[PDB]
């Protein structure tokens, strides 16, 4: 029953530009128990090659893992990350916005 | 007065 | 002014064999009324407001009955919750309940109350609307769709519309001469010189009921916000409360600084002083 | 091991006058589990006659428990409140400010 | 500058049958060296920096043993504080370790590190003299007199002060390429309009390394505190570090406003503005 | 190189 929430950021690794392959991180942190669903989905699609970091904690004893894809953002495509953990009653979607 | 639950949880 | 009903349930698994202890605290007007202690050596609902002796002995065998039935409710949900979480087979965990309703001065349901927690966190919660619900975290989402699926909140929202209505309607009318009762604060003023040159104010304000009170500094008629030290409001054990608000003031510039008691039980609001000894 | 550290306050029921009966009480809140050891303390020493508050939860979950002892305080006496809990490492004491 | 040696160690209760995980992960200068996870088909601590291929087969081999030990400790360790905390038989919980040393530029130890959690919370924690403990709850005072008692202080404090210190040194040397490495960040301010005639200047930094940052944004040579935001810094994946922090500016007015970013990589701390496109 | 505990807890 000890739980702490999930803090997400979606991201690319460099900055993107229509057309040019990139990465996009989905940087997973501050949660407890360490079990966790990440999901990268394109078009509200599940992207099925999702690499994963392996099983990290913090000074503050909490987890975290690096989710990533590789991609290619054109203007009509949206990208997100979907977190399913003990803490949350439903899954957490975060839209990857360009300016952030 | 006091309710009773029904449904378990 | 407004009124309310609360039933506070508590489950509690003990080690090994012992069995989980159930406690059921009923409050109207945020005093306490009925209680049931599944620990006690005859478990029945007793009187808790001298009001409630009105009641035949009927309805507190009723009472109780309900009581065995919730007692035997929270060993089943405990259990399940054990499995959901997995923390499965015999260990000491909690589960408490609160429902009820708020009643407006016309006597007219405000909202129901209905709301659970596992191991003191907030699990499961019925909506202002009576018909939906708020799951807390993953396994209380389990719980959600099984209650979903049965219609629990129905028979919840007639529990808190209905009889919880009704039953409280009757209670403001057996205890009228008690729950209408305010007791007055009576305030005063200690001082305490401290370091450099500056003394502490400390406003108390002792006797009142109910707990509900507001102790504000002002220098000058103006009034005095982060720089006041307060106590949590307390009570003073013969169901009246207490509370103290304190400001550091220099020595000397004590008549300057006012403190205002607001309470319900008031006739106005109180303004008071150090006033220094002869 | 989910576990609420409990705040406590040690308080008489009316001003202090020494040598004039009075009600000493120890106001322990905000703790969770249920489970709580309270004493009362005169001079160091554990008081026998201590009055307990049924078993309360307030509207956040936490509990709450007043404790009590009829007291006749002296210019020499000192009373103290002392708590033993599950989140506390050692239990804790909290002496009576009669300014407070 | 200074430097650093953990070993960050997990073990995992699964539900029944299944068995603990246990996952050990050693990190130099805070990036991950070693790592060693039961759930692998073959498990061993493996070199996850490429200077840490210098070690022989022994080292590994070596390494891997205590982890074979370390995974059975964490198993009776998990056991033994079921039955503390009454969870008591067979769920899911968690025990962490922290441990390892600190040094200065001349690499003389600071501060030795040992600190223990359960269920992701602070469980007990060897003080910085090395001799005493601080238990977190009443638990860990269970664990505590049982390591006074048998002097358990003294083993840690001999592996802090003497085998930490004497492997990160060697460490230190054979990584030194590595080590000493830095990347500089690369700065960018960015210019989105928005409501009110005001526009989010946002200033990036990229590519950096280590982890450590400052990003600053000043209205005329004056700093700006609270009307900042910022993200958390974050990883690139490839290394690298991520930081971005943003002022709400008046359109028209975005040449008042600069940022300044500070990376220990830098020649010289990066002054930058909002540069318009033609 | 890693410690290895000796104690439990």
């Amino acid at each position: 029953m000890i739980q702490k929430t999930p803090q997400i950021q979606v991201y690319s690794r460099h900055p993107p530009e229509n057309g040019k392959p990139n990465i996009l991180n989905c940087y997973v942190t501050q949660f407890h128990p360490p079990h966790i669903e990440i999901q990268m989905l394109k078009n509200g699609k599940k992207i099925p090659k999702v690499e994963m970091s392996d099983m990290s904690f913090s000074k503050d004893w909490s987890f975290y893992i690096l989710a990533h894809t590789e991609f290619t953002p054109t203007e009509t495509d949206t990208y997100a990350c979907r977190v399913k953990h003990a803490s949350m009653a439903e899954p957490k979607t975060v839209y990857w916005d360009r300016d952030m | 007065a006091s309710n009773e639950n029904i449904e378990t949880m | 002014g407004p009124h309310s009903m609360r039933y506070f349930e508590t489950a509690v698994s003990r080690p090994g064999l012992e069995e989980p202890r159930y406690i059921s605290v009923g409050y109207v007007d945020n005093k306490e009324f009925v209680r049931f202690d599944s620990d006690a050596e005859n478990p029945r609902y007793e009187p808790r407001a001298p009001w409630m002796e009105q009641e035949g002995p009927e309805y507190w065998e009723r009472e109780t009955q309900k009581a065995k039935g919730q007692e035997q409710w929270f060993r089943v949900s405990l259990r399940n919750l054990l499995g959901y979480y997995n923390q499965s087979a015999g260990g000491s965990h909690t589960l408490q309940q609160m429902s009820g309703c708020d009643l407006g001065s016309d006597w007219r349901l405000l909202r129901g109350y209905l709301q659970f927690a596992y191991e003191g966190r907030d699990y499961i919660a019925l909506n202002e609307d009576l018909k939906t619900w708020t799951a807390a975290d993953m396994a209380a989402q389990i719980t959600r769709r099984k209650w979903e699926q049965s219609g629990a909140a129905e028979h919840y929202k007639a529990y808190l519309e209905g009889e919880c209505v009704e039953w409280l309607h009757r209670y403001l009318k057996n205890g009228n001469a008690t729950l209408l009762r305010t007791d007055s604060p009576k305030a005063h003023v200690t001082h305490h010189p401290r370091s450099k040159g500056e003394v502490t104010l400390r406003c108390w304000a002792l006797g009142f009921y109910p707990a509900d009170i507001t102790l504000t500094w002002q220098l000058n008629g103006e009034e005095l916000t982060q720089d006041m030290e307060l106590v949590e409001t307390r009570p003073a054990g013969d169901g009246t409360f207490q509370k103290w608000a304190s400001v550091v003031v220099p020595l000397g510039k004590e008549q300057n600084y006012t403190c205002r008691v607001y309470h319900e039980g008031l006739p106005e609001p109180l303004t008071l002083r150090w006033e220094p000894p002869p």
